[PDB]
RNA sequence: CUUUAAAUCCUUUAACGAGGAUCCAUUGGAGGGCAAGUCUGGUGCCAGCAGCCGCGGUAAUUCCAGCUCCAAUAGCGUAUA
């Protein structure tokens, strides 16, 4: 009898074939192209739209005009247009089946700093992310795989204790005036 | 720099090993002279004894 | 060891060399009654005989070892013994002069077995002598 | 021969040779890109029976 | 299923469980006598004693002989033939030597070519085997 | 002298059959012996 | 046919005669020793020669059990003769062109 | 500095702290299922591999060792229910 939680669950999943050519390929280039580290992050991307999917599946299944139908159906277009990847106009329930992997992909962290034009490539961004430079409105986060909602899209720069967005230069760089003035004096 | 050998898991403990006889030897240099330990005595003999 | 001996007393036959004495013969078929000399090895009981000379036939199996009409179980090398030799069963009995004769050394009747059951655990009563007497009964039985 | 049931014969008899140069790692980012653009820009898809990356002949 | 009748479940369900009883890997399981049978018990790895090393033959298209171990186990108390897993193995081990023993991968069957053995040696003297093979580690003396 | 020292560290020792060769964890640390003898007897292999 | 190399015995061979035949691809053989072995048919050895009983064949030891041995290769009758003429087998074994009263 | 019964754990912050950034990522496989070399050298129905087909007979796309390559990745393989 402990103060416990003993809840956790899974978050991604293994498919059922282990070896193909053309899901590895695909796998493969989205994981070249998006920046990502392995394969275990688009499985769980994967397996978030499997759930979303499910749960428009699921609401389609009941039938018109039940207030539980209105209500989580407002609630699950409200969220997916406050995460921003769904656009205003298509204010529909069964708009939910028409998305894929690289809509959700594109409202991460690491691309919007890619494509905001303050980083040189995508790899070079997830590098910056993860090592404390970009703050979110006055929050330093350094992980790449934050979902950055619409409203915080237009307040992503440069955190204040970074060198690059103006403060203290690096250790490198102190060391190499310490260098300097020991090479020349 | 080149002051250990290529890796350091058998470099590491000689520090520790240098330590562990200064310390052997520092406390055979510092004795005292008198109150020392308490000998034995070993009791030994022939059945029936 | 006494359990040992008890259950490979049968198994275990100890080699010997048998020289015949002439004219000391008193039964000549059931039983073998002859007053035969030991030269080579110990006698004991159920030590089979054969003849050598004669393709190797066996004579039958002793009963008895008899010194002057006094049972003794072992006989070493150089004493004048009668040994009562019954014929085995299942098989013909032989008869005095006829099918062996008093010109022949008699020897012991060894298999491979009993040679290692008195390698194995008879270090003890195995001397020199009978592994030189086990080397020979090896050389004339066509055994290895 | 020696003989036939004695252990680790082509395992004892066999010659002995040392190791190579380290290679690097970039965690697949471009470790399993060059494979990728090798099978789509560099090797053609030939009218056959295939062409692997490994394909030493 | 043919009977097709509203209110009638027993006879279905009593069907059901004569024609679930009369069956092979389900009778195998609910089953005390294969569990009892089981040389381990039901039990996925087990400790034995080496006693005996013997040599095997294989089958006929593949002729080979195999190397084997005679092994009396600790919790039960019966002989069984285990197989040593990897080259060069059998003289890493020697007799009076305790060690762990697991199955093939067939259930309690025969893998191969090797007739009456459907066991295989893990770990041998409180390490490893595989560590043995490839000189990860040194055979206690 | 005998108020300084921190008491005394007694050993006790066999001596009978099958245990004379045992000496090794015995008599290789003790300083000072003790030997009991018996004037009935005297000497004795184990105890020369 | 052709007059081969004649081999010796290296380190874990020994003469061996065949004394009777067996079933089931297995044989006996009686080795020049004093105990009995168990022998098996070599891989190379299934079909193209027949080995027959009373004649000499070579036998390897096997270490770890002394019950159980396989064979190696089949002397007939000239390197049988030839090698008894070098001294390996004694006096007591007799091949006498293969003839079943011992 | 903070936390804390008092510390340790986390976070903040001085001074240190990376160029082959040796501050060195393994685990199983490369005939089919089933991603992945008709590469090199050795023993040549032996040693062995192999969940299943089957590979081993002195040209081994399967054994035993080096080079390359694929799979998942701080994780991977085996046995049991």
């Amino acid at each position: 009898p402990v103060a416990r939680s003993w809840v956790c669950r899974k978050t991604y999943v293994t498919p059922r074939r282990p070896f193909e050519k053309s899901r590895l390929d695909q796998e493969l280039k989205l994981i070249g192209e998006y920046g990502l580290r392995n394969k275990r992050e688009v499985w769980r991307v994967k397996f978030t739209l499997a759930k979303i999917r499910k749960a428009a599946r699921e609401l389609l299944t009941l039938d018109e005009k039940d207030p539980r139908r209105l209500f989580e159906g407002n609630a699950l277009l409200r969220r997916l247009v406050r995460i921003g990847v769904l656009d205003e106009g298509k204010m529909k329930l069964d708009y939910i089946l028409g998305l894929k992997i690289e809509d959700f992909l594109e409202r991460r962290l690491q691309t919007q700093v890619f494509k905001l034009g303050l980083a040189k490539s995508i790899h070079h961004a997830r590098v910056l992310i993860r090592q404390r430079h970009i703050r979110v409105r006055k929050q330093v986060v350094n992980i790449p795989s934050f979902i950055v909602r619409l409203d915080s899209q237009k307040h992503i720069d440069f955190s204040l204790r970074s060198p690059y967005g103006g403060g203290r230069p690096g250790r490198v760089k102190r060391k190499n005036a310490k260098k300097g003035q020991g090479g020349a004096g | 720099d080149s002051d250990d050998d290529r890796t350091k898991e058998e470099r590491a403990y000689d520090k520790a090993k240098r330590r562990i006889e200064k310390r052997r030897l520092e406390h055979s240099k510092n004795v005292n002279t008198e109150k020392l330990r308490a000998p034995v005595i070993c009791v030994l003999g022939h059945v029936d004894t | 060891k006494k359990q040992k001996q008890e259950e490979f007393k049968h198994i275990a036959v100890f080699p010997c060399k048998m020289k015949i004495l002439p004219q000391y013969i008193f039964n000549s078929r059931d039983p073998i009654v002859m007053g035969v000399t030991v030269e080579a090895g110990q006698v004991k009981q159920g030590t089979p005989m054969c003849v050598p000379s004669k393709n190797f036939v066996d004579i039958g199996i002793v009963t008895s070892i008899e010194v002057n009409h006094k049972q003794v179980d072992v006989a070493k090398k150089g004493q004048e013994v009668c040994v009562k030799i019954e014929p085995i069963p299942g098989e013909s009995p032989k008869m005095f002069g006829r099918h062996f004769e008093a010109t022949d050394i008699l020897v012991s009747k060894i298999s491979r077995q009993s040679i290692d059951a008195l390698k194995d655990w008879f270090r003890d009563e195995m001397q020199k002598s009978d592994w030189q007497l086990i080397v020979e009964l090896k050389k004339v039985f066509e055994i290895i | 021969h020696g003989s036939l049931a004695r252990v680790g014969k082509v395992r004892g008899q066999t010659l002995k040779v040392a190791k190579q140069e380290k290679k690097k790692k970039r965690t697949g980012r471009a470790k399993r890109r060059m494979q990728y653009n090798r099978r789509f820009v560099n090797v053609v898809p030939t009218f056959g029976k295939k062409k692997g990356p490994n394909a030493n002949s | 299923g043919k009977c097709r009748g509203l209110r009638t479940a027993r006879k279905l369900r009593s069907h059901r469980r004569d024609q679930k009883w009369h069956d092979k890997q389900y009778k195998k399981a609910h089953l005390g006598t294969a569990l009892k049978a089981n040389p381990f018990g039901g039990a996925s790895h087990a400790k034995g004693i080496v006693l005996e090393k013997v040599g095997v033959e294989a089958k006929q298209p593949n002729s080979a002989i195999r190397k084997c171990v005679r092994v009396q186990l600790i919790k039960n108390g019966k002989k069984i033939t285990a197989f040593v897993p990897n080259d060069g193995c059998l003289n890493f081990i020697e007799e009076n030597d305790e060690v762990l023993v697991a199955g093939f991968g067939r259930k309690g069957h025969a893998v191969g070519d090797i007739p009456g053995v459907r066991f295989k040696v893990v770990k041998v003297a409180n390490v490893s085997l595989l560590a043995l093979y490839k000189g990860k580690k040194e055979r206690p003396r | 002298e005998n108020v300084r020292i921190p008491g005394m560290l007694i050993i006790d020792t066999p001596g009978h059959e099958s245990f004379s060769n045992l000496r090794n964890r015995g008599s290789s640390l003790c300083d000072i012996a003790i030997l009991v003898v018996d004037i009935m007897h005297g000497l004795e292999p184990q105890t020369i | 046919s052709e007059k081969r190399e004649l081999v010796f015995k290296e380190d874990g061979q020994e003469y061996a005669q065949v004394i009777k035949m067996l079933g089931n691809g297995r044989l006996e053989a009686m080795c020049f020793d004093g105990v009995k072995r168990l022998c098996h048919i070599r891989g190379k050895l299934r079909k193209k020669v027949w080995i027959n009983t009373s004649d000499i064949i070579l036998v390897g030891l096997r270490d770890y059990q002394d019950n159980k041995a396989d064979v190696i290769l089949k002397y007939n009758a000239d390197e049988a003769r030839s090698l008894k003429a070098y001294g390996e087998l004694p006096e007591h074994a007799k091949i006498n062109e293969t003839d079943t009263f011992g």
